[PDB]
RNA sequence: UAUGCAAAUAUAAAAUUAUAGUAAUUAUAAAUUAUAUUA
């Protein structure tokens, strides 16, 4: 499988999964377009 | 083949399928042909 | 989004690793630079740093191409200001209006002409800008030795021909008779360099 | 008077040539082409009017002031006896037609879209005549004017009026008339815009 | 030491398509949604099962200008110099001819005189007829169709 | 509004991109073009994405029964275009996408090699156009 | 053959003997035909302006 | 006959389903389905492009009705043969004997020209051609060139 | 040179085009006002009765066509101190 | 201004200097720098 089809449901909003399950939700002016309510996941940022 | 002529009477030759298709309503036919400028190529890497 | 990907709030967007370390290159390339004008590396028209680049080397040369203003410039009207010049000199008796009002007539269209060919020119410095000129992103080809590689292909050759030896050697000059002073058993004309 | 050069022509492009059937040398003391045709009618107006030549019919009216095209139709209806009265004007019409533009009018767009819909559905292979005149009937449509409009309206091709204008022109509504007329998500745009788009499309 | 004012912005000429190239967005997005930690966007959702093409290369990694990259954008004659020639002679001795399918915009579903001659003219090659004669009857046929015609409409 | 930009230029900018009115390749203009409103691709790369799309098998070798030089005719491609923006919500009012899209390209008709665009300057890169000379862009 | 004819005497050091009868032979533009292909700025501007004109 | 459906007219065609097929993504039978039926209605299929005139047919249709006279419905070799023996008799001028268009088997060199050159190789070319052989009514001196 | 050729060639492959769209301009006339009308405007003798019209007309030409010699300008040789270059026709610096 | 003599950049190499013990390095190129007769 080289394009799996992944994340399928739609009962909620895009916005709202990514509301939920990721705290790239509240900094909505650090993410770009293409990846603004595709994330479901929790960032961590290292300062090198 | 000394003998196989009874066939050759009825025989059928093969079709002419490059100018019939050379020869089909085209949607780019122009009165007059002018063939295309050049493309412009690669000419390496400081170039472009 | 509102404004270009290649320009960021600050200035232009800062790819490779040399923007990093030099990020004066991102906010100033000249004194005809503003914010918007980031990016387009060109500036404006009339302005300094508008100049189109052809294979990097730019161009200042524009009106010269249609004639205008050039020592070279086309001519409009040639017989009849000679035609009316013939008549002033050749008597005073008779004066002839004539030949003025066909050369005035004459220039009364060649006004429109070249505001004509004006216009024409301005949509080739926008033409040549699109689709044409690199912005002075490309080495120069217009002085010898950028072109180096090309001659040295030819030394190369004058070398293979002396059994690979002399490279960049050239015959000494001679003397400006070098052939009829000489006498027997000199040589009296220029011998390949591996010769000697 | 004459150029401020002589040459010879200019040579043809690659692709270009002179259209079939077509007199490229021809001059006025030439014999009258027997048919009518933009071509032989506007060389055959330029003999009998001289050099009477107008862009488009309603210059023509704007020319004679006052005078209609059935007016001219009793003329012409009287001039060829069997014809009818409505063939009288419409010879005008089509005459005068051939001489500049065609008119702009409700009429003739009605009569195109009548046309339009008694022919139906084309053999053509991807529909083709009928998507050429479906995109063709949404140029005169009314929203289509309006996005010219606002089109326009972008480049800052208007005025200081122009802008009092559409003002005034916003003030007439009610909070009802805005309810209807932004319905059709269009129209409301037409009538904040009306007198402008009028004034870039004629 | 003088360089053209822009070389410090200067665009990597060889590599600078790379980072545009579908299939590379394909593989990326591929191994990005199959985390499960990202919500697929609906190109992915629609290409997943209609990749890209295959051997289109850019002529950037591929150094040849004869080689025709993209299914789409090609442009090379279909006609072969003799056939150029011959439709080419025909067009020039009468304009009705050249221009009768086509005068304004091509209608492609009709067939066209220049087509229909030029048929007919390799119909006359192959029965012996040389060239010059073959032309001028093939043109006659024409002309003399339109005859019919244009009496009929007197 | 840059949408518009990139609707031309698949309709314009693309010699024989099949016939436009098969839903095949109508859905494959459909997805990109809902990808490139809503920046979830670049225009470089919905347009590579576009030229690149499976179409059919042999596709040339089809191409040689209807086309000469390769170049189709460019209605089935704007009524498509003009087609996807209104079945997509693009505009809140519905004629806009279509007069757009005519517009921009009637503008272009009188251009020197008004088709053929420098790769460079397209679309999206580094460095670009100053917003006048910009291509099929509003402030032309 | 230049350097032959010079050395004897049938072609002078310099100069050309014959440039006016050679004319015929050198392809003479005039300014009113045009010639697609030239790298004269001049003529084609001309023509240029001529058309316009007319 | 109805014996196939499929038909084409391209060349090298085993490429263009290599080359197609290795565009292609997955195995789930919706997909073969498509791709494989996609494949055959653009190429296989006549849709586009084809005629009647075109296909390559022995049996075209005066060729079956003769057939049908002949050979059907008989009880032997027999009676096919003495029904054929009664066929050859009818004259040019019969109502039932009825024509076709023959395809005319090809010629080896297919021009006449062809026919003389290819002769021509048999044979000795003369150093001079017919007209200038016989000596001139005028006397030529031979000189050097 | 080269250089300066292949900006010459970009030049011209432009005002072709240019030129293209005079012409086309053109075309545009003489379907609004007729061809044979567009030829009058362009000094086609239709009002030419007899020979002697034509003759005079053609005279016309003829004394147009007729060329006077051209007074071609040369650049002025410049002298400068020590002559750097005696090619000098302008006072431009040059790179010796 | 090529009859004596005269190998020598066209690169096979291991951080700069230095006759191969001295100093601790050196070398390097596109940021920035107002006047060259264009409609
Ligand atoms: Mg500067
Ligand atoms: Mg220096
Ligand atoms: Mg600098």
């Amino acid at each position: 499988d080289l394009y799996p089809e992944g994340f399928q449901w739609k009962h909620k909003l895009n916005t709202e999964y990514n509301q939920w399950r990721s705290n790239t939700w509240l900094t909505p002016d650090l993410i770009p377009k293409e990846h603004r309510g595709r994330f479901l996941c929790n960032f961590q940022l290292n300062i090198v | 083949s000394i003998y196989a002529h009874a066939l050759s009477q009825f025989a059928v030759c093969r079709q002419p399928w490059n100018e019939y298709i050379g020869l089909l309503t085209k949607q780019d036919s122009t009165p007059y042909h002018t063939e295309p400028q050049e493309k412009p190529a690669y000419r390496g890497r400081k170039q472009g | 989004r509102q404004h270009d990907s290649g320009v960021n709030q600050y200035g232009l967007k800062p790819t490779n690793a040399y923007d990093y370390i030099n990020p004066t290159n991102l906010i100033n390339f000249g004194r005809g630079t503003t914010f918007d004008n980031l990016g387009v590396r060109r500036a404006g028209r009339g302005e300094i740093d508008s100049s189109p680049s052809h294979s990097g080397s730019p161009v200042f040369t524009q009106a010269k191409l249609i004639g205008l203003s050039g020592e070279e410039q086309l001519t409009m009207c040639q017989s009849e200001t000679m035609a009316l010049r013939l008549c002033m000199a050749k008597a005073g008796k008779e004066t002839c209006e004539r030949e003025s009002r066909a050369l005035d007539s004459c220039l009364g269209r060649v006004g429109h002409l070249r505001r004509a060919m004006s216009e024409a020119c301005w949509e080739f410095n926008d033409w040549f800008i699109q689709n044409v000129s690199d912005n002075h992103t490309k080495p120069f080809q217009h002085r010898p030795h950028d072109w180096r590689h090309f001659y040295a292909q030819e030394k190369l050759v004058r070398e293979r021909q002396q059994n690979g030896h002399a490279y960049g050697r050239r015959p000494k000059q001679f003397s400006f008779g070098a052939r009829y002073v000489k006498t027997d058993g000199y040589g009296k004309r220029p011998r390949l360099p591996y010769n000697k | 008077h004459g150029n401020l050069f002589y040459f010879r022509e200019y040579p043809m492009y690659p692709g270009e040539y002179v259209p079939a059937e077509h007199n490229t040398l021809s001059s006025l003391r030439d014999e009258l082409r027997l048919d009518l045709t933009a071509q032989s009618l506007k060389e055959a107006w330029m003999r009998v009017s001289g050099g009477v030549y107008f862009q488009s019919v309603d210059e023509y009216y704007a020319s004679v002031d006052g005078l209609d095209a059935e007016q001219i139709g009793e003329v012409l209806a009287a001039l060829f006896p069997e014809l009818n009265c409505y063939e009288a004007q419409a010879l005008v019409q089509r005459t005068l037609e051939c001489i500049s533009r065609p008119v702009s009018a409700a009429s003739r767009q009605l009569s195109r879209t009548i046309t339009a819909e008694a022919v139906g559905l084309d053999n053509a292979p991807g529909h083709y005549t009928n998507f050429l005149e479906w995109m063709g009937r949404l140029t005169e449509t009314r929203a289509f004017k309006t996005e010219h409009a606002l089109f326009e309206f972008s480049r800052r091709k208007f005025n200081r009026d122009d802008v009092r204008v559409m003002f005034e022109n916003y003030r007439l509504m009610s909070k009802a008339t805005l309810l209807a007329d932004s319905a059709d998500s269009y129209s409301h745009f037409y009538t904040v815009l009306k007198d402008f788009a009028r004034k870039v499309a004629g | 030491y003088k360089m053209p004012k822009n070389m410090g912005v200067a665009p990597r000429f060889d590599t600078w398509n790379e980072k545009y190239e579908p299939w590379e967005h394909m593989k990326r997005m591929g191994r990005l949604v199959g985390t499960g930690f990202y919500i697929p966007p609906e190109w992915y959702n629609h290409f997943r099962m209609f990749p890209p093409i295959n051997h289109n290369f850019q002529q950037e990694k591929t150094l040849n200008p004869h080689n025709a990259s993209e299914p789409t954008q090609d442009d090379t004659s279909t006609l072969s110099p003799e056939r150029v020639a011959l439709r080419d002679e025909l067009a020039r001795k009468s304009r009705l001819v050249a221009s009768e399918g086509m005068r304004y915009y091509n209608i492609f579903w009709v067939r066209k005189p220049l087509d229909t001659m030029e048929k007919e003219y390799y119909e006359l090659k192959r029965r012996g007829v040389d060239h010059g004669e073959a032309i001028r009857k093939v043109l006659q046929g024409f002309y003399s169709g339109l005859a019919v015609k244009k009496r009929v409409a007197a | 509004d840059d949408m518009f930009i990139w609707l031309c230029h698949t309709a314009m900018s693309v010699l024989n991109p099949g016939d436009m009115r098969s839903r095949l390749i109508y859905n494959h203009l459909r997805i990109l073009a809902e990808s490139v409103a809503s920046g979830e691709m670049t225009q470089r790369t919905a347009f590579r994405f576009f030229e690149s799309a499976v179409r059919s098998p042999a596709y040339r070798e089809i191409a040689k029964r209807q086309l000469e030089g390769g170049a189709a005719t460019r209605l089935a491609g704007i009524s498509a275009a003009a087609d996807v923006m209104r079945r997509m919500g693009l505009t809140r009012r519905p004629m806009s996408s279509y007069f757009e899209l005519y517009q921009r390209i009637v503008e272009r008709s009188e251009a020197m090699t008004p088709w053929g665009f420098p790769p460079l300057f397209q679309f999206e890169e580094r460095l670009s156009l100053e917003p006048r000379l910009k291509f099929f862009s509003r402030a032309s | 053959a230049k350097a032959q004819a010079i050395r004897i005497g049938l072609y002078p050091r310099f100069g050309n003997p014959f440039w006016f009868r050679s004319q015929k032979f050198r392809p003479k533009a005039y300014q009113e035909n045009y010639d697609p292909t030239t790298y004269s700025t001049k003529r084609t501007v001309e023509h240029f302006a001529y058309n316009w004109v007319q | 006959l109805g014996w196939t459906d499929l038909f084409t007219t391209i060349p090298d065609m085993t490429y263009h389903i290599k080359e197609w097929f290795d565009t292609t993504e997955h195995m789930h039978n919706d997909a073969v389905a498509w791709q494989l039926g996609h494949l055959l209605e653009t190429c296989f299929k006549m849709k586009e492009s084809h005629s009647s005139a075109m296909e390559r047919a022995a049996i075209t249709p005066t060729r079956a009705r003769w057939v049908e006279d002949a050979f059907a419905d008989q009880p032997s070799v027999n009676d096919i043969m003495r029904t054929l023996t009664e066929i050859e008799q009818l004259p040019f001028q019969s109502t039932h004997n009825t024509s076709d268009e023959s395809h005319i088997t090809p010629y080896t060199l297919g021009s006449v020209a062809a026919g003389v050159q290819r002769l021509g190789e048999h044979r000795l070319r003369y150093t001079l051609s017919p007209w200038d052989i016989t000596p001139p009514e005028d006397s030529v001196v031979l000189k050097h060139t | 040179r080269r250089w300066h050729r292949r900006l010459q060639k970009s030049f011209i492959a432009f005002m072709q085009f240019k030129t293209m769209k005079v012409l086309e301009d053109q075309a545009r006339l003489v379907n609004t006002y007729g061809q044979a009308a567009v030829n009058a405007a362009l000094g086609d003798p239709w009002n030419a009765t007899d020979n002697v019209a034509r003759e005079r007309k053609s005279a016309a030409v003829r004394r147009q066509v007729r060329a006077l010699p051209m007074v071609n300008v040369v650049p002025k040789h410049v002298a400068t101190m020590k002559q750097i270059h005696n090619d000098r026709f302008n006072y431009r610096w040059r790179v010796n």
